[PDB]
Parts: C-alpha cells; structure tokens; sequence
C-alpha cells in the first residue's frame, strides 16, 4: 500500500485536526488508521471530518494490520 | 507524551464528597447538581481503573482502591487559591 | 574566475565519481566508459536570468545554484579502454594539485 | 581464466622487473590452461614464484579438487633472481565463448 | 512571480491591490509553499531539480 | 483558573516566550496566550513582562512557576503509581 509508508501531512486535514494527533505523536498514516474511533475521541480539539476526508482517499479507520511498523 | 491531566473538576467534588458523607449533600457546596458527580467519576477512571467508594446504606464509606488517589488531590485546590490570593493581594 | 580541477561538481552521483582521487583526477588502470569524467573541471557560472517557472521551483524546493558550471571532461562516446597513463603539466606560480 | 589479480599490477599494459614478457603476453598464455574442477562451480587459484627460469602450472599451489592437465605448459619467464611473481588466478564454468564485455556489463559491483 | 506577465510584483505591491496586509500576504504564500511541498502534488515537479 | 492554564504557564517561563512555548505544548503559538488573559482577572496581576523582542522573568512569576513544578511532581506521583 502506497499510502501506509507516509507521514500524516498527506491529507490537507484542518489546523485544529492537523494539531490533535500530534499530541499523541502520530507520525505514519498507518499510525492513526491502527487506532480507532473508541479512543480518539478522547483528545480534545473531528468526528464530522476524519471520516470523509479519508473516505476521498480510498481508506478508512478500524483496519487491522501486522508486521508495522516494517521500519 | 502529552500528560494528560485530571480534569479541574472531578478532583474537587471528591474532596467535599468524603466530608459530606453524602453525594447530594456534596453538590449543594460546589453550587452544582448531583448529577454532576457521577459524569466525572468515570472520566477520571480512565486514568486510575480503580472505583472510588463502596456503596452502603445512608453511609459513604472508604475503600483502599480510591484510598490512594485521596491523598494526591487535597493539596492541588490549597495552593492553587493560595496562588489566586498571592496576585490579588499583591495587585491591590 | 580561473578555472579548477576538483571533484565537488554538482549534479552529478557519486558512483560515477568513485573512479577519482580527492584531487579529481582518475586513476591509472582504472578502467572508463564513454560518458565517464575521468577529470572534474568547474568554471565560474555567470549570472542567469531567471525565467517566471525555475523562480518558483527555486523558492519551493530551495536549491539555489552556485557560482559553479561544469566544465569537466568527459569521455567520449563509444570508447571503452583503460587509462595507463595521466601527465599534468602546471604552470609556474600557480599551485599544483596533489597529483602532481 | 577468467580474471587474474598480479601484485604490483595496475593495467594490463604495465611491466614487471625480471619478467621477459610483458603483462599482455601472460593474460595470453593464461588463456591457453587445461584446468578440470570436479566438484563446485568456480576454483580461485594461487601462483607464487620466484628465481630465474620458465614458469609452468607446476608451480601452482595445487587443491585436492583441482586438475590441471599440462603440467609442462609455459605461462612466463623470470630474468632477474630477485623477481618474484604473485598471481591469483580465478577459474569458472562455463560453455561456449564469453568476451570481456558481457562480464562487465553484467556484474554491476565496483 | 510574474508568470504569464511583464513583472514580477512585491509585497506592497499587491498589497496596494487586495489588503495591505503585509505579514499575511507573506503566510499566503507560505501556505501556498507547504501546499506544494506536500508529497500530493510535488511527486512530477521534484523532477525538476537537476535542470 | 483552569487546569488547562496550568499547562501554559510552565512552559512560558522554560521557552522565554509565549510564541515560543508552542512546539511542545502540542498548540498554536494564539493559545498560549487565551489562558493568560484569564489569569490576570481570577487572580488578576501579571505574571511576565510583555515586550516585543522577549520577557523579563518576575519574582512573583517564578514563584508561580515554582508551584506549577509542585502540583506536576505530585501528578507524576500519581502517574507513576498507574505505572
């Protein structure tokens, strides 16, 4: 998966989502997508944005992945 | 790692919620409604995974689970308003 | 600017610059394919107009180019032989590089 | 033969004190080994020499492994008493002809 | 930058033109500068950087 | 004065600046000053000396800046005791 491997600046998020994960040190796409909805919501400054922002790109939230990160 | 602090609520309806002995009696101190305590006992919980009292007719009584995070919280809410008077008495 | 040879030449890899010194000259036996440097050369880059596109990779990227052009030889296509002999003549005055 | 290293060697167009010929003419008489490999694929060898007089494959460190059918064959001449020749030769095996293009082009490592 | 123009035209000099803002023309364009140094659009034009 | 000040306040001393008191605090350089301005009406008396190039440390501010170091200790005391 070509998107897996890149940081979390491909998505245009907005300034108030694009500072959120940060605090917990979200570094890889594949990063945020191993975490779910049951948890993120935690966090304060999204449930009306992360959907269809990564819906557009052909990925969603609750996958579940090995081997990662692959280094 | 953010800290992720406990709210600056939960801690100060814990304190009145041992000396009052009782929960409705613990909300008319704090200006707010009993129902109030019970939304920040859990969100605190996240943190602690222990429950904080055990239920016991007309009484309140003390379990060693919460026992423990009694004694971290009395101390934030004195210095704090020990802070609050230092600036207002040194401004005025 | 008087010209110079050294083996810090941009835009060029350095897989292709294994075959030299630190003074940019290849080595003897050394064998070389049409296309290969066997000696860097860089003369002073004058002064280029900016066209209204590179303005903008230029301020996107940040590759500014320097007061360097490449110069240096290469050889020449088709020839694949081995290097058996390297004479660098200097002039009087002017310093002379290691290899020499 | 495939390739030889010599010790002191750059280009096969160099010399060697005490040696007759010249660097070519051994990678010539080299092609001409009837060397036989019985068990694996590819035979590194060792030559080591030193005095006067004609060298031949008898001077070769020679392997349990390794057959080499003319023994009288002559590969160089040693002039001076004090020459001493270091060459490492490398065997493979293979069929029909190969150039020294296609090794090359094919091995990318430096 | 003066594409497909004359000239090229400098802070004030669009200020004058849209609001005289003079520090947040300078974040439009940096903006503009991180939206095409996303790995989204900059994949071709990296290509272009031993010309 | 919120929890929420808490953690603006300690870091505005360590970062000579509020501007500079945003990558690690996970916010925008705006923020770190929304708390402030609150704190000069609950307690109400500055903390800092605001000028354009940076901040003179005050005596009442480091004071503060003190007790914010008491009330993280002890929250470490209870981290670690999760830990």
């Amino acid at each position: 998966d070509p998107i897996l491997l890149r940081p979390v600046d491909d998505l245009e998020l907005t300034v108030r989502s694009a500072n959120c994960l940060k605090a917990e040190a979200i570094h890889y796409i594949g990063d945020l997508v191993q975490r779910t909805e049951v948890e993120l919501l935690k966090t304060p400054n999204s449930l009306t944005e992360i959907k269809d922002v990564l819906a557009s790109r052909g990925l969603s939230l609750g996958m579940r992945l090995e081997n990662w990160p692959p280094a | 790692m953010s800290k992720r602090l406990p709210p600056l609520n939960a801690l100060r309806v814990f304190d009145a919620a041992a000396r009052h002995l009782s929960f409705t009696r613990a909300a008319e101190e704090l200006f707010v409604t009993q129902a109030a305590v019970s939304h920040q006992i859990k969100s605190l919980e996240d943190f602690l995974g222990l429950k904080l009292f055990r239920r016991r007719n007309r009484s309140l009584l003390l379990t060693e689970e919460g026992q423990s995070y009694f004694l971290d919280i009395k101390e934030i809410f004195s210095q704090l308003t020990e802070a609050t008077r230092k600036l207002q008495a040194r401004s005025a | 600017g008087p010209e110079e040879i050294t083996a810090d030449i941009p835009n060029v890899g350095e897989a292709a610059l294994s075959k030299l010194d630190e003074s940019g000259i290849v080595y003897i036996g050394a064998e070389v394919t049409g296309g290969d440097i066997l000696v860097g050369k860089v003369t002073p880059k004058g002064e280029t107009q900016l066209t209204p596109e590179e303005k903008l990779l230029r301020a996107i990227f940040g590759e500014k180019a320097s007061d360097v052009k490449d110069s240096s030889l290469r050889v020449p296509n088709g020839v694949s032989g081995t290097v058996i002999d390297v004479q660098v003549f200097t002039r009087d005055g002017v310093e002379k590089d290691k290899r020499a | 033969v495939t390739e030889v290293e010599i010790d002191g060697v750059l280009h096969e167009y160099s010399t060697k004190e005490g040696v007759q010929e010249d660097i070519l003419e051994i990678l010539l008489n080299l092609k001409g080994l009837a060397v036989r490999v019985q068990g694996k694929d590819e035979v590194i060898l060792t030559l080591n020499k030193s005095g006067i007089g004609p060298v031949t494959a008898a001077d070769i460190t020679h392997d349990g492994d390794v057959e080499i059918v003319k023994p009288q064959h002559v590969i160089c001449h040693l002039t001076d008493e004090n020459a001493s020749i270091s060459m490492r030769i490398k065997v493979q095996r293979g069929r029909g002809y190969v150039p020294a293009s296609t090794r090359i082009h094919s091995e990318e490592d430096e | 930058f003066g594409i497909d123009m004359n000239t090229d035209y400098t802070l004030e000099e669009v200020g004058k033109q849209f609001d005289v803002t003079r520090e947040r023309i300078r974040q439009i364009e940096a903006k503009a500068l991180r939206k095409l140094r996303h790995p989204s659009r900059s994949e071709v034009l990296r290509s272009f950087l031993d010309d």
